[PDB]
DNA sequence: ATCAATATCCACCTGCAGATTCTACCAAAAGTGTATTTGGAAACTGCTCCATCAAAAGGCATGTTCAGCGGAATTCCGCTGAACATGCCTTTTGATGGAGCAGTTTCCAAATACACTTTTGGTAGAATCTGCAGGTGGATATTGAT
DNA sequence: ATCAATATCCACCTGCAGATTCTACCAAAAGTGTATTTGGAAACTGCTCCATCAAAAGGCATGTTCAGCGGAATTCCGCTGAACATGCCTTTTGATGGAGCAGTTTCCAAATACACTTTTGGTAGAATCTGCAGGTGGATATTGAT
């Protein structure tokens, strides 16, 4: 049964070193990232369909996040992926 | 070999997202940035949830992020609050709000 | 011979239940509506418990937020008790009733 | 004493609901009015849920598929899988 | 001769629930899209029909939302629709909840 | 400035299809503030569907689907 | 060669529908009995909205079926109604309704 | 660019057989028709998600109509449906 | 203003339910290296349709007058919910068979994939059709003053 | 209740636009027919975890008392509806240039497709550990009476 517990706890020990977290606090947590995820996929999916193209690009994402989310919080989150597809490009 | 999440430099599972995108059905192809792109959406928003709910730890003297922490972190925040808008948070409670003309006449 | 006014305790219930977050229905009365209601689509069901919570959790956060709505339209009509009128108000404008 | 399952949800407990929901003055025919609330939420979600069950051909509801139903009626929620 | 307040009203509710046609003007409706649109990206172009479909959906909008003032209103023991009431419709309906 | 070719008599028009009797003076431009943000919004969504596809022309298909984002599907326009 | 419409005795495009299940990306795979279902019950509503739509039409006099006569069938029908409960039909109006208190006089 | 246009028309004539219909209103009657294929197909999709299953089969086709119509018309849509796979099934 | 009654706050204490950290087994990932396929962007461009300019006239917006009556402030009283203390039935919490939930192995009906064949659902173009919008009048409702 | 000013109803009528209807072309479908693959029902079974039962436990039902809230009645100001005069800007019928969306061919960066090797995130059973929840004590605030 997978889940993003692990990685969710890595980010809060960059955040809140000495902070801690409770199962269902992680279970919410687990909730919220699968929930966002299925959102922007979705929305990507249709953008695709709509233009008739058959891969899901970063560009669909990006439109998808802009869509999907509230203004600051989409600013950060497409600087934020911009960079992640930057620094990976620009690597062996 | 050296992992995706680590090129890309994120905590996030770049792999797994990846795989999930494939196996959800979302599109017959599937590029190899929009992985990478939603992964690091994915943890800069668990950041920012935590983040605040961490804030709401402190504020309460805890140390260990519960529900409530999440949900007072969530509905204090106007975008989060948007964004979570039809999330129902188990364990979460509301917000301490009485309307003033049901204060007593002082 | 103590007595507190119409209201104050009111005033403190809602300060105390909106501290907390614990469920404010009794389990099982719940679980066993919820089985009753449940039989009337298939027969001979069995709930994990998680589904169970699940379910409580949802029927008090929907609750407490019609009851939230339900307080303004009180207060919209300058008064201080919710009423029917008002819990049906709610429900026509969000789409439950319309 | 025997009463009923619907009533099983009683005044105390409404009016708990009622006042985290910020009600300061309670109506007598609100605990009524709510059951009836509360047990077309039920069907609804429930009706959603127990078809998701029939559906994977098991007899027990299980907490997920409270979770699609909840889902399917613009009602997420979470902290139960999903 | 001269209708008493309120009988033109009612006469116009029937009018115009009976009928279809758009109530914004034309014109107007296409300039004020066309100024939101450009506040948010400069140099645009409209199919007609992407404008008319705009205001199909925004006077069914604006309608709906109407209805609900008036009962909002009527909750109030009044039958003049104000400003309190559209604001209590609109965080209901979860616009501003 | 053109929130005010919406005119009263139009509001008023609007009301009464809502069924509306009688309408206080203040409702006018407090309508015409709600008509705006609803059209921001369903504009700044159909205008990101147009850019995506990297055309100026902002399409029925594109207000159909934003529209259908925003939870109010249109049914006459191919949507 | 007999239309899978036929054989499925269906005025509906068995294979259109088919293949927009593929295009659409739902499942790795569609089963045949998938489009076959999926058609009927494409067919069987517009039949159900079509009849009330015609009905409407004819309870204002008119041969030719248009959007208010749509919009009538669909918000006089609970189901339908519910149905299309956040659907808008372009040129389709509301349904005549005067709240009570509006009226005139008494008794 | 394909419509149901014809296949509406052909069960118009059906039911009220000196009926026509406008344009707009085909119009209508066609976003009707891609409306609720696209919710059926979709529940169906999810559905099959939920249960690992790769294949949307006429099975999952029934369950998604019955979450998604309302009492009469879901109870009718199942038999109409079952009704004509049965008689594809016999017909070869 | 003056106590008396209670609720509320805080500093401290501490047992344990639930969170942490260790280890090993491991299939399922996820990374890598090679061969093949293809989606969709670049480049050329046919052709729809969007912007826009012009003119006309009358449907309608604007602005004002005037007062009918609806909103909202105020007083008043009956009655309905809140507080409360009295006492008991229900729910809750911890312990034990068994029924289904899944984990596995099987093997077939059924779902691709590929090559043809042939039948249909668009449509571009011109032609005849037909329902009803919109104008008309006059007979029947509806309103409001007296 | 009678009466006059107006709006409403409505069956008759025919010019016009939008709807039905051939004619031919068709390449895009949908269908017919082998070859190959496999998704998942189907039966068997072990292990959770769910339902049931009995006792440790903590909240709800009940009756009474009355204060204060909701709504009936009264009142008056003023704002909003109806009607009217005036005139302009929407809309309507046409025409034109050109932008840019949309069809079509070409070809390479990038994605699918195995195949093979490495590592990692989940589960399991064991033991260790701790953040905090209630329990206490005493001080202080809040509320309600006087």
């Amino acid at each position: 049964k997978e889940s993003y517990a692990i990685y969710v706890y890595k980010v809060l020990k960059q955040v809140h070193p000495d902070t801690g977290i409770s199962s269902k606090a992680m279970s919410i947590m687990n909730s919220f990232v699968n929930d966002v995820f299925e959102r922007i996929a979705g929305e990507a999916s249709r953008l695709a369909h709509y233009n008739k193209r058959s891969t899901i690009t970063s560009r669909e994402i990006q439109t998808a996040v802009r869509l999907l989310l509230p203004g600051e919080l989409a600013k950060h989150a497409v600087s934020e992926g911009t960079k992640a597809v930057t620094k990976y490009t620009s690597a062996k | 070999a050296k992992t995706r999440s680590s090129r890309a430099g994120l905590q996030f599972p770049v792999g797994r997202v990846h795989r999930l995108l494939r196996k959800g059905n979302y599109a017959e192809r599937v590029g190899a940035g929009a992985p990478v792109y939603l992964a690091a959406v994915l943890e800069y928003l668990t950041a920012e949830i935590l983040e605040l709910a961490g804030n709401a730890a402190r504020d309460n003297k805890k140390t260990r992020i519960i529900p409530r922490h999440l949900q007072l972190a969530v509905r204090n925040d106007e975008e989060l609050n948007k964004l979570l808008g039809r999330v129902t948070i188990a364990q979460g409670g509301v917000l301490p709000n009485i309307q003033s003309v049901l204060l007593p006449k002082k | 011979p103590h007595r507190y006014r119409p209201g104050t305790v009111a005033l403190r219930e809602i300060r105390r239940y909106q501290k907390s977050t614990e469920l404010l229905i009794r389990k099982l009365p719940f679980q066993r509506l919820v089985r009753e209601i449940a039989q009337d689509f298939k027969t001979d069901l069995r709930f994990q418990s998680s589904a169970v919570m699940a379910l409580q959790e949802a029927s008090e956060a929907y609750l407490v937020a019609l009851f939230e709505d339900t307080n303004l339209c009180a207060i919209h009509a300058k008064r201080v008790t919710i009423m029917p009128k008002d819990i049906q108000l709610a429900r026509r404008i969000r789409g439950e009733r319309a | 004493v025997l009463r009923d399952n619907i009533q099983g949800i009683t005044k105390p407990a409404i009016r708990r609901l009622a006042r985290r929901g910020g009600a300061k003055r309670i109506s007598g025919l609100i605990y009524e009015e709510t059951r009836g609330v509360l047990k077309v939420f039920l069907e609804n979600v429930i009706r959603d849920a127990v078809t998701y069950t029939e559906h994977a051909k098991r007899k027990t509801v299980t907490a997920m598929d409270v979770v699609y139903a909840l889902k399917r009626q613009g009602r997420t929620l979470y902290g139960f899988g999903g």
